[PDB]
């Protein structure tokens, strides 16, 4: 009645079956980078 | 007289999924009076001489002097199976036998996955080794091929 022909292993982003698949995947968000830095403090009591 | 043997069978490697075909080597069982395996009467049985079932994943025709199977992940591991030589003179040599069954050593990480559904009950295809063994060589028939065992069927689901 039917074949569906897919692939696997080595093969995960291919599919061989023609399903007319109109599937557009979406695109990652591009995440802030945070880098910390903790560079020395001269006393704040200087100003007091 | 009596029959005699020679060389044993050490052991069958099998696995889940593929169609094993193994004919009895010529020189296997010898007789005073017979000479050859060919010309005296060869059969299959287990512990307590009873006879392979119609049902199970193992057979062996004695025309065709040629054993035969395909075995399921519920019988892996180890096997024990008597050959019983008969002459012409009633007289029987026992040999016997071990058979390993493994699960298939690609497993899960296989580079293709082919996927068909049929029309039909697939409990009589399941139920009949008979049926399995047809669809195993019609496929390797399907592509040409002559060693049904390059196929390996995976899982059957009815749906
Ligand atoms: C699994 O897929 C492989 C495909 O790689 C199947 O093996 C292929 O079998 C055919 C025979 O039907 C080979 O054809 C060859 O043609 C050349 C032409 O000159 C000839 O020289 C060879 O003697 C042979 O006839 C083909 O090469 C071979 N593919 C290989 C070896 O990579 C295999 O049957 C499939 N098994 C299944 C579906 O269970
Ligand atoms: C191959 O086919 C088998 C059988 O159709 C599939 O195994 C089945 O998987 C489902 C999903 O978990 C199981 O359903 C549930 O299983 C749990 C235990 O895991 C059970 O407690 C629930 O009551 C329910 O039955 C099902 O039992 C299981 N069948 C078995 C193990 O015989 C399998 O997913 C298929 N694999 C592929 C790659 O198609
Ligand atoms: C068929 O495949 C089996 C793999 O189990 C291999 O041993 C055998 O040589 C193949 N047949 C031929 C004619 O090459």
């Amino acid at each position: 009645t039917s074949i569906a022909i897919t692939g696997s292993g080595s093969c995960r982003h291919l599919q061989f079956i023609p399903v007319a698949p109109p599937g557009i995947p979406s695109s990652v968000t591009p995440p802030t980078e945070v880098p910390d830095r903790d560079p020395e403090k001269s006393s704040e009591d200087d100003v007091y | 007289q009596r029959p005699e043997l020679k060389n044993h069978i050490d052991r069958v490697d099998a696995w889940v999924g593929t169609y094993f075909e193994v004919k009895i080597p010529s020189d296997t069982f010898y007789d005073k009076e017979d000479t050859t395996t060919d010309k005296l009467k060869l059969t299959l049985k287990l512990r307590e001489q009873q006879l392979v079932g119609e049902k199970s994943w193992v057979q062996f025709n004695s025309n065709s002097q040629l054993m035969y199977g395909l075995p399921d992940s519920s019988h892996v591991g180890k096997h024990e199976y008597f050959m019983h030589a008969t002459d012409k003179g009633g007289l029987s040599a026992v040999d016997a036998f071990e058979i390993h069954v493994h699960k298939r050593p690609q497993g899960d990480k296989a580079p293709a996955r082919f996927k068909a559904k049929f029309v039909g009950d697939p409990a009589p295809v399941v139920n009949d080794i008979h049926k399995k063994i047809a669809l195993v060589k019609k496929l390797a028939f399907a592509f040409g091929d002559r060693n049904c065992s390059t196929v390996t069927l995976q899982n059957i689901t009815r749906g």
